[PDB]
RNA sequence: GGCAAACAUCAUUUGGCCUUAAAUGGGAUUCUGUGAGAGGGGAUCCCUCCAUUGACAGCUGGACUGUUCUUUGGGGCCUUAUGUGGUGUUUG
RNA sequence: GGCAAACAUCAUUUGGCCUUAAAUGGGAUUCUGUGAGAGGGGAUCCCUCCAUUGACAGCUGGACUGUUCUUUGGGGCCUUAUGUGGUGUUUG
């Protein structure tokens, strides 16, 4: 019954700097306090317990402090790597509670993704659709627009994309956007294209093939 | 040395059970309390389960008390969770960790290492394997530039599907992104690899599919026109 | 948990046998090799025999050469030392000793952990227990002083011998001086603890003597007349 | 074979003194050389190996060196517990070798003894022997003289003395003379005394006794 | 005189197998308190060795060799001891 | 008013058994790079608790006591969890 209100939801700071996420508790924890660290696709690993102490083999530039009821876990200097979600969880009572998380991003310098576009294999339509993709390749921020043109008529509606976790090395993110359609729709028309937008890029790019070539 | 390793995840009905197992090594388990903790894809950490091998004890969340059971065997060094009358929102990865045992204490620490972790989905749908295509080059760049190919695997359930390139002798370059579930219920991923455009007509690049639900596994060898 | 235990010391006639063993714990004996290494009293050391478990391999010095023969069983994890056609001259502490192995090496190391030694004395005198008296306070000072009370080992062979007090609960101001040999070719040493003058009329303070060579144990109190 | 020759064979300093033992290799022995520290009546533990390198638990006030097929073993501040022998060992080829060892005294302040006599127990005079005890507690320097009088007339040669160890806390010695004689022998006389002079001592000093009582 | 060898002397010094296209060694910055032999491990960077992709040279292919350039890579299991270099002497 | 109990809140926090005269806790300086549970260890000094030998005191002996002096000593086998205090509210 006891809550643990972690804020803030998410934050992004450059490599470098000091960062603090804080916790507070519903009522008296104590001590019992521990902080984790979850990267994508893995397991959350201990960094801090009893609030302040760092478990063995965490990089130093995490700590952990306590003031009464509110605990703050703070990574005084932030590396690629520690992109992650972090929780903190106290374990004075039970049951064992978590708060609710905080997504760590890291902020490097613009970059412009590089775009290529790929037509459906021949494999692919003797099944009847066509899965057209265009790939965003490592760029940042994370927020970038694709837009498909079919003989330069834009779509709606029969598009999804889906983006990678940022690099635990350059930071950065890589994006696939997929156009589906019919075979016997896709065999309609000639030139197929996505046109991205993206802080990095001072006109739109368009990449594009015609389709028997 | 300290390790734990969840097997029996995987796909099952609504109403079905399920027994995950946790084998754990480089510590005994009557010297720490396991636990399992699940976590809802996209959502935080619920506390499942509890259990002090020295003494039996057992606790549970309240969310699974009497359809669950957490055990464990001492001689086996494993533990177990029984899962009976799942529930779709009872679809998540499920972590055991271990919080260590200390003499000096008066209640239970932290939990100091926690498994990979098992991917247990509850579902009405079928295990079905993917289909694989190959995403190939349009031949824009010459040699002053890099290219990119990959490939395209459509149309199966459930997660996941795992890519490698050239049995994974090529790494640097490549990604693989997330799964998005398809307006006909199904799953897709993109993975792409990045090249020298110059290596294209000498070097082979082949990709490796892994659907270990349906015991699928496609090597698909990805060239242009 | 790492120690080595000698046994086997003890009185021989010249022309006898003796097996020494030395008994390892907390490591395992095929990653080391085993050394016996004795000190003839008041010489320095002689490196004696050598043997790597891991191999078998043995080598000796050139002065027991074909009277030793060093061994060891990996199942017990101890080392042996057996000695045939013993000398006087083979009188001495013989030490067993440890070399960790090292799979970076090319040849063994320095000796890193020694046991405490055992003593083989080859003689033509046979053994017989000694004698144990008091040594009490005299009663002579005043309150500037305070009193010494001892005991007296007298008349035995072979060494060594081993002296306590309280059976160890007495240790601060205690001396046993080494025995000096008697015109008898006999051994006698002494053994005192310093107390303040006050304590001698409550306190009861008892001295153990133990001559294991001929199973001799005596307790006697010390108080005055 | 590979001969260790070690100098000095013995010393003696102030506690706080730099201590340097030397041992020379007959021929290269190149860095496996290592030096063990004996107290006495203990087994030895290692304390440098590879010539300079500290074993797991050895004070860093300890430290060796190579020079050539010369080598070194230094205590930068000499400590009382440190009084002890000292070998050099070559572990380069086999048989390994020993140096004949480097006993080191401690040298303090005089400190006086204190002086006890015991007469002998009436169970050793039953037993047909008596022996008579003089005790020399808890001074320095090792240098002390014990004369024995029967009546006040000067005993030679039916005495033995043994000596302790420097005591590794105080650096003191202890002295025991026991004059032993055949039982009848000691019903002839009344006075028995042990004279002591040393150091620390202006006036010698003598403890005696009447005979029983 | 070129050699071998034995010995002396000083100096330096982990050594293999299997699979593989190949299965080096060193330097720097930094993290890790023994979390499996801390004589460790991780990350990032530079060089070096081996292999490898382009390009270029060798008339042109296949090779193969090379390079002030370029691409991508360098696995597994072992080791329980006296090798190697310089100098000298002596022998064949 | 007082005492309980439950709850709220903040704070703090290992708990037993056997043997025993007794079976605490902390501080400073310094050595120890995990030697097998470092949440360690040792040394030196200190404070503190329990016991203890002497001194002074309670008429003297049991006994027993002490804001003072003094001697010496403080063992073993366990532990797998929600104790304790302050405050507030409610109930008896």
């Amino acid at each position: 019954d006891i809550q643990m209100t972690q804020s803030p939801s998410s934050l992004s700071a450059s490599v470098g700097d000091r960062v603090t996420i804080t916790c507070r508790a519903s009522q008296s924890v104590y001590y019992s306090v521990a902080w984790y660290q979850q990267k994508p696709g893995k397991a959350p690993k201990l960094l801090i317990y009893s609030a302040s102490y760092l478990y063995s083999g965490v990089p130093s530039r995490f700590s952990g402090s306590r003031s009464g009821t509110d605990f703050t876990l703070t990574i005084s200097s932030l590396q690629p790597e520690d992109f992650a979600t972090y929780y903190c969880q106290q374990y004075r009572r039970r049951p064992i509670t978590f708060g609710q998380g905080t997504k760590v991003e890291i902020k490097r310098t613009v970059a412009a993704p590089s775009v290529f576009i790929f037509p459906p294999s021949d494999e692919q339509l003797k099944s009847g659709t066509a899965s057209v993709v265009c790939l965003l390749n490592n760029f940042y921020p994370r927020e970038a627009k694709v837009q498909w043109k079919v003989d330069n008529a834009l779509q709606s509606g029969n598009s999804q994309e889906s983006v990678t976790e940022q690099d635990s090395k350059d930071s950065t993110y890589s994006l696939s956007s997929t156009l589906t359609l019919s075979k016997a729709d896709y065999e309609k028309h000639k030139v197929y294209a996505c046109e991205v937008t993206h802080q990095g890029l001072s006109s739109p790019v368009t990449k594009s093939f015609n389709r028997g070539e | 040395e300290v390790q734990l390793v969840e097997s029996g995840g995987g796909l099952v009905q609504p109403g079905g059970s399920l027994r995950l197992s946790c084998a754990a090594s480089g510590f005994s388990l009557s010297s720490s309390s396991m636990h399992w903790v699940r976590q809802a894809p996209g959502k935080g950490l619920e506390w499942v389960a509890s259990i002090s091998p020295y003494s039996g004890s057992t606790s549970y969340a309240d969310s699974v008390k009497g359809r669950f059971t957490i055990s464990a065997d001492t001689s086996k060094n494993t533990a177990y969770l029984q899962m009976n009358s799942l529930r779709a929102e009872d679809t998540a990865v499920y972590y055991c960790a271990r919080t260590k045992y200390h003499y000096k204490n008066y209640y239970w620490w932290a939990l100091d290492y926690w498994g990979q972790g098992t991917l247990v989905t509850v579902s009405s749908a079928s295990t079905k394997g993917p289909s694989v295509f190959p995403l190939a080059p349009s031949s824009k760049s010459t040699s002053g530039g890099t290219a990119a190919l990959g490939c395209l695997v459509k149309d199966y359930f459930p997660e996941p599907v795992t890519v490698s390139w050239n049995s994974g002798a090529l790494t640097s370059g490549v990604h693989t992104f997330p799964a998005v579930l398809q307006s006909s219920g199904l799953y897709s991923l993109s993975s792409v690899v990045t090249v020298p455009s110059s290596s294209l007509g000498t070097q082979t690049y082949i990709c490796n599919v892994n659907h270990k639900p349906s015991n699928t596994k496609v090597d698909k060898k990805v060239e242009p026109k």
